């Protein structure tokens, strides 16, 4: 399916009730500095279930607008989004600042937390891996991530870190941490068993992203010269070491990663991003400023591959600085500032594709 | 010399990059102050008209 539109009321600089939208399959939210566009990023994971630690606030009521200057303009807030599918009714999940707590709705139906986030991951939205969201002057680290912290991102999407609990369990239970481990009989087929288990639903997860990423990274940079290599540092065991992230940028030859530019870790980030997806779909994509170290050749094969990307398989929700980028999606979300105690954002929305894309 | 200024009959005959440029200039002016901006609905025409900020060389 596909974000249709956010609707938000008295969240951070969005005073008042506002639409936001309707998106289209690529739309890009741009506006002069400060205006907002971060919040309404925050207003996005927001919704999405998001914890308020992560939203730029010490607690809850902070978001309110009007709080970071002692004038709430309302004791309430929300925002909500409208998820549309082809053959089923929109559907509605919204999450309200009431008092001083956060209450969840699904067609306007009260849920708990559990709930909203079960529901949210069968459309694909997962809250805890957040594979759909890449933050402002975080898309790189994407790259260069260390190889063990992309293997806890695997055993996330992969559930295969249900098990790890039982896993450490179960091999010390059968002689791990003694000095000659005497693996016998029962013990060691119980940890053999949660072993393959663990195994099993890493791998269903991890080949199918490691088989799909080549192919992406060529898509992207446009390019056979171009190659993108996922390896597991352990093979008999990947959840327990690192994942391997490697690639021969387009045309020129190989060199580590940390030593590529930024522009080129933007587009294997990319990349694995895709390539993730590629396993587990999301419905929509948001990209705070992925562009940012992409020169214009980059920017327009990210921007082409998205197009040929945003009528199928997702839909892209970006914020950028750079025209060379903006004026590639279908519609624009202007935000603009108003005067006031404390910083007002508004939305305009422009529909790029009524206009010649030559001369 | 006018009372208000259409975003949409501006961008008439103009190519993609050049209408964005419009459109993100409406954002600049209206964050200086030198116009008050109107939109209906979402879609629908952005209309311009005298910001409660003098601004120069608003013939451009
Ligand atoms: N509850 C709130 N009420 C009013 N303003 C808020 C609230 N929360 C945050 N803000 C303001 O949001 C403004 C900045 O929000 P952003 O979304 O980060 O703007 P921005 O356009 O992304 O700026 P950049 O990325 O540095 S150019 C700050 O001035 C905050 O004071
Ligand atoms: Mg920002």
């Amino acid at each position: 399916g596909f974000l249709k539109l956010i609707e938000i009321e008295n969240f951070k600089s969005y005073k008042g009730r506002q639409i936001i939208g309707p998106f289209q399959r690529f739309t890009a939210i741009i506006g002069p500095n400060g205006s907002g566009k971060s919040n309404l990023m925050d207003a996005i994971s927001f919704v999405l279930g998001e914890k308020t630690s992560n939203l730029r606030v010490k607690t809850l009521r902070d978001l309110i607008h009007g709080a970071p200057v002692g004038k709430p303009a309302a004791n309430r807030a929300f925002v909500s989004m409208v998820y549309s599918e082809e053959g089923a009714e929109d559907r509605t999940f919204a999450r309200v600042i009431v008092g001083g707590s956060s209450e969840y709705k699904i067609n306007n139906k009260v849920v708990q937390l559990h709930e909203y986030s079960e529901e949210l991951e069968k459309l694909g939205i997962l809250i805890k891996a957040r594979n759909f969201l890449v933050f402002q002057g975080a898309v790189e680290s994407i790259a260069m991530k260390n190889p063990k912290e992309r293997t806890a991102l695997f055993e996330e999407i992969s559930r295969s870190g249900e098990l790890a609990q039982e896993y450490d369990k179960r091999k010390k239970e059968m002689g791990s941490g003694s000095l000659v481990p005497r693996g016998s009989g029962s013990a060691k087929q119980a940890f053999e068993q949660i072993k393959k288990e663990r195994f099993d639903r890493f791998n269903a997860c991890f080949e199918s992203v490691a088989t799909n990423i080549d192919e992406i990274y060529k898509a992207l940079s446009r390019n056979s010269s171009a190659q993108a290599f996922l390896g597991p540092e352990n093979p008999e065991e990947p959840y327990l070491d690192g994942i391997n992230y490697n690639c021969v940028a387009p045309g020129k030859r190989f060199r580590p990663m940390d030593n590529l530019s930024g522009g080129e870790k933007t587009v294997a980030a990319l990349a694995l991003l895709f390539a993730i997806h590629s396993y587990k779909p999301a419905p929509f994509f948001v990209l705070d400023q992925i562009d940012a170290a992409l020169d214009n050749t980059n920017i327009g094969k990210v921007a082409n591959y998205i197009k040929e990307q945003s009528t199928c398989n997702f839909q892209a929700i970006v914020i950028s600085l750079k025209e060379e980028f903006y004026t590639k999606a279908e519609s624009l979300i202007g935000v603009y500032p108003e005067q006031g105690d404390c910083v007002i954002s508004k939305v305009l929305t422009f529909d790029l594709t009524k206009y010649p894309d030559a001369n | 010399g006018a009372e208000s200024i259409s975003l949409l009959e501006l961008c008439r005959n103009t190519n993609r990059k050049q209408a964005a440029a419009k459109f993100y200039s409406f954002l600049v002016l209206k964050k200086q102050q030198a116009i008050e901006l109107t939109q209906e609905e979402p879609y629908s025409d952005i209309i311009a008209t005298p910001g409660p900020r003098f601004h120069g060389s608003l013939e451009v």
